[PDB]
RNA sequence: AGUGAUCUAGAAAGAGAUCCACCUAUCAUGUUG
C-alpha cells in the first residue's frame, strides 16, 4: 500500500486513503494529497529528512567546532545560528518526525553552548544560564537560535522498528535549571504544505485582480497587493523586484547556484534559493521577541548582567558599538600570526564582563575562592579571560 | 501572565503532541480552560496561515477531558456569535480551516452548526466568509 | 538504563539528563439439514430396536439368537409404521 | 482526570591564522476654436 521515494533530501512516503485502516489526522509533515478532479484529499504524503542530510547537517556542525578554535564566541554562535536556519527553512515540516535529527540537534547546540563554556574554562551549568546564550545581540547574549529545547518524542524501540507506535512518551532535549521555556524555531517557520496553498491562492487571486487591471485599463498598484506582498512563491513582492528588467535574462539561476560547489571553496548553505528570484522565503524576526519574553524579559535579563554597575542611565541607550573598537583598528596591520590570533581574546573580554555577575556567580557546585590581586574580588573558579 | 505562560508552552513545542502533554502537565483549573482555548485560538490567528500543529493540539486537548471538549464547543459559538466581527479575511480564513478540521473529525460535533442562520439578517459578511472557508474545509476533507 | 522499554540505554553522551516523561496526549432447508432430520428420524426406530435389545439382554433370559429375532421383528414393525407415516405426510 | 523515569559541574602545561540568513524602492497645457 505504500509508495516510497527520496528526493532533494527529503524521505517520502505515500499511502493512499483507500489503502488506510482508519484516515486519522496528522501534525505537520504529512501532506495531503488532493485529486484535482474531485478536489478531494486523497491519499497523504509522509516526511522525514534523509539520513544522508542528517549525516550533512551534524558534518557542518562538527565544520563550524573545528574551524572555530579560536573565534569570538559571538561569531560561533552567528555560525551556529546559520546553520541551524538552513537546515530548519530547507527541511520545515519533515524535521517533525525525524528522531535521529532531533537528537543531533541536541548534542550540535550543546556543543556549540561548550564552545563558548571551555572558551571560558568553565562547564558548570549555574555559571551558564540560558540568557547567557539566547539573550539578542543587541542585549550582549550570543543571540542564538534555539531548536533543541524540546521534548523528543521517545517510544519502545522494538515495536518503532516494526510499526508506528504514536508518541507514548517524551524524553527531555536540552534542559536547564531555571523554569523558562525557550522557543522553539520551528514554531516561526512556515511549512511548505501552507506555503504551497497560500501561494496557489495569492496567486490566484493576484491573476484576477491583474485582469480586472487591464479590463479598467489600469496600473496595479504597489498598496493594493498589500497583505499578499509577503506570500506566494516566489514571493509577489517579486513582480515590483528593483531589478526585475536585467533579471528578466537571469537564465539557468538554481543550477547554477547548485554548480558553485565545485567552483568556490566558501559556499552559501542557502544553495537552493535566490532572493532576487523567489524573495524572502522566511522572517524570523518574531524569535527574538519571544526569546526576550521567554526570559523574563529586559528587566531579568539585566539582572543577570553587570549593567546596574555601569550607571547608564536606561536600557534603552544601550547602543553597543557593533562597528568599531581596537581589534577592528588593529586587523589590517603588519602582524604576526600570534599577534593575529590573540586579536580575537578582546571582544571575548567584553562578552565576559558584561555577563560577569552570573559568569562568577557565588551558587556554584564546586570552587575555591580566588582572591584577586590589588582588589577585594573573589573569583569562585579560575576564569582568565574574566 | 497566564496569556504569556501559555503562549510559550505553544512556541517552544516542536508538534502538537508535545504542546498538548505540556498544558495537559499543567492543570489548568476547569474555569480557565475556556481561556486556555481562546489563547490557542488567538495564537493561531496571529501565524500567517493555518496549520496542522493547532488541529492537533485542540484534538488531543479535547479527546483528554470532557471538560476540554466543553469548552472548545462553548469557544467556538463564542467566535461565531461575538468575536467574528473582530477578525479580518485573513483571520476568517484561518479560523474556518481550523473549525471546519476538528468538525470534519467529530472532535467538534456538527451539531455546534445549529447556531449558524444563513439569513440577510442574523448573519455578517464576517459570518458568511466564515461559513465559506468552514465548508469548503469540510468538502476538501470529507468529499460532496 | 530503559524502563518498560521506554528511555535510553544512559544518559552519558545524549546531551540530556534522559528524563522520561508519559505522554499525557496519547490515549430453503438445505438439503443436509433434511438428511440429518431423516437420519434422527431413522435413528429412533434402531433406539428402540437397542432398548429392546438391552432389556432382553439384561434379563438374561433369551438366546442371543431369539434376541436377535425379536430384535429384526420390532425393527420391521417400526420401519412399516415410518414408512407409512412418511407416505402420509409427502401426501 | 492529570503518579512515576532528572547527564552535567576543574586544574596545570602545550595548542589556535580568515570568509555568506537577516530591516516593504498616471494626465494638473497659456491662447488662438
Ligand atoms: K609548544
Amino acid at each position: 500500500p505504500n509508495l516510497l521515494f527520496s528526493m532533494c533530501g527529503f524521505e517520502v512516503r505515500i499511502l493512499p486513503r483507500q489503502r488506510m485502516e482508519e484516515v486519522v489526522s496528522n501534525d505537520e509533515g504529512v501532506w495531503d494529497l488532493v485529486d484535482e478532479r474531485t478536489k478531494q484529499r486523497t491519499a497523504k504524503a509522509y516526511l522525514k529528512v534523509s539520513e544522508e542530510e542528517i549525516k550533512k547537517f551534524d558534518s557542518r556542525i562538527r565544520g563550524i567546532l573545528m574551524a572555530s578554535g579560536s573565534t569570538t564566541f559571538t561569531k560561533v554562535a552567528a555560525k551556529w545560528n546559520t546553520s541551524l536556519i538552513s537546515l530548519f527553512t530547507y527541511f520545515r515540516e519533515a524535521i517533525v518526525a525525524t528522531e535521529p535529527l532531533l537528537d543531533i540537534l541536541v548534542k550540535g547546540e550543546t556543543r556549540i553552548q561548550n564552545r563558548v563554556k571551555l572558551g571560558l574554562n568553565s562547564k558548570m551549568p549555574t555559571r551558564f544560564p540560558p540568557a547567557v546564550f539566547y539573550t539578542p545581540k543587541e542585549l550582549g547574549g550570543l543571540g542564538m537560535i534555539s531548536a533543541s529545547h524540546i521534548l523528543i518524542p521517545a517510544s519502545d524501540l522494538s515495536w518503532s522498528k516494526q510499526t508506528d507506535t504514536g508518541i507514548t512518551h517524551f524524553r527531555a532535549g536540552m534542559t536547564h535549571e531555571d523554569e523558562k521555556l525557550i522557543p522553539t524555531i520551528f514554531r516561526y517557520i512556515t511549512t511548505w504544505e501552507n506555503e504551497f496553498l497560500d501561494s496557489q491562492r495569492v496567486w490566484a487571486e493576484y491573476a484576477t485582480k491583474r485582469q480586472e487591471a487591464i479590463q479598467q485599463n489600469r496600473r496595479l498598484a504597489f498598496e493594493e497587493l498589500e497583505g499578499s506582498w509577503d506570500r506566494g512563491i516566489p514571493r509577489i513582492s517579486t513582480l515590483f523586484q528593483r531589478d526585475r528588467h536585467t533579471l528578466a535574462y537571469d537564465r539557468g539561476h538554481r543550477i547554477r547556484r547548485e554548480f558553485k560547489q565545485y567552483s568556490l571553496e566558501r559556499n552559501s548553505p542557502f544553495w537552493w534559493t535566490n532572493s532576487h528570484h523567489d524573495g524572502k522565503l522566511w522572517n524570523l524576526n518574531a524569535y527574538r521577541t519571544d526569546v526576550i519574553q521567554a526570559l523574563g524579559g529586559i528587566e531579568t535579563i539585566l539582572e543577570h548582567t553587570l549593567f546596574k554597575g555601569t550607571g547608564f542611565n536606561s536600557w534603552e541607550g544601550l547602543f553597543w558599538e557593533k562597528a568599531s573598537g581596537f581589534e577592528d583598528s588593529m586587523q589590517f596591520k603588519k602582524l604576526t600570526h600570534a599577534q593575529r590570533t590573540g586579536l580575537s581574546q578582546i571582544p571575548n573580554r567584553r562578552f565576559t564582563l558584561w555577563w560577569s555577575p552570573t559568569i562568577n556567580r557565588a551558587n556554584v557546585y564546586v570552587g575555591f575562592l580566588v582572591q584577586l590581586d590589588l582588589t577585594g574580588i573573589f573569583l569562585h573558579g579560575k576564569i582568565p579571560t574574566l | 501572565e497566564f496569556k504569556k505562560k501559555i503562549y510559550l508552552v505553544l512556541k517552544s513545542s516542536l508538534s502538537g503532541d508535545e504542546a498538548a502533554h505540556k498544558l495537559l502537565k499543567l492543570k489548568i483549573a476547569n474555569n480557565l480552560k475556556k481561556s486556555v482555548v481562546d489563547i490557542i485560538i488567538k495564537s493561531s490567528l496571529q501565524e500567517s496561515t493555518f496549520s496542522k500543529f493547532y488541529s492537533i493540539l485542540s484534538e488531543r486537548m479535547i479527546t483528554f477531558h470532557r471538560s476540554w471538549q466543553t469548552a472548545y464547543n462553548e469557544t467556538f459559538e463564542q467566535n461565531y456569535t461575538q468575536d467574528i466581527e473582530d477578525y479580518e479575511t485573513d483571520q476568517l480564513r484561518i479560523l474556518g480551516k481550523f473549525w471546519g478540521h476538528l468538525i470534519s473529525y467529530e472532535f467538534l460535533p456538527m451539531d455546534c452548526l445549529k447556531i449558524i442562520k444563513l439569513t440577510e439578517e442574523e448573519s455578517c459578511p464576517q459570518g458568511r466568509i466564515f461559513i465559506k472557508f468552514l465548508f469548503q474545509e469540510l468538502v476538501n476533507e470529507l468529499g460532496l | 538504563m530503559s524502563y518498560n522499554g521506554i528511555g535510553l540505554k544512559s544518559a552519558k553522551g545524549s546531551s540530556t539528563s534522559g528524563h522520561v516523561q508519559r505522554s499525557l496526549a496519547s490515549n430453503r432447508p438445505l438439503a443436509v439439514q433434511k438428511q440429518i432430520e431423516t437420519h434422527m428420524e431413522k435413528r429412533e426406530i434402531e433406539v428402540q430396536v437397542s432398548e429392546l435389545r438391552d432389556r432382553l439382554e439384561e434379563e438374561e433370559t433369551l438366546s442371543e439368537e431369539q434376541i436377535d429375532k425379536k430384535c429384526e421383528a420390532l425393527r420391521a414393525k417400526l420401519t412399516n409404521e415410518w414408512q407409512e407415516q412418511q407416505r402420509m405426510s409427502s401426501l
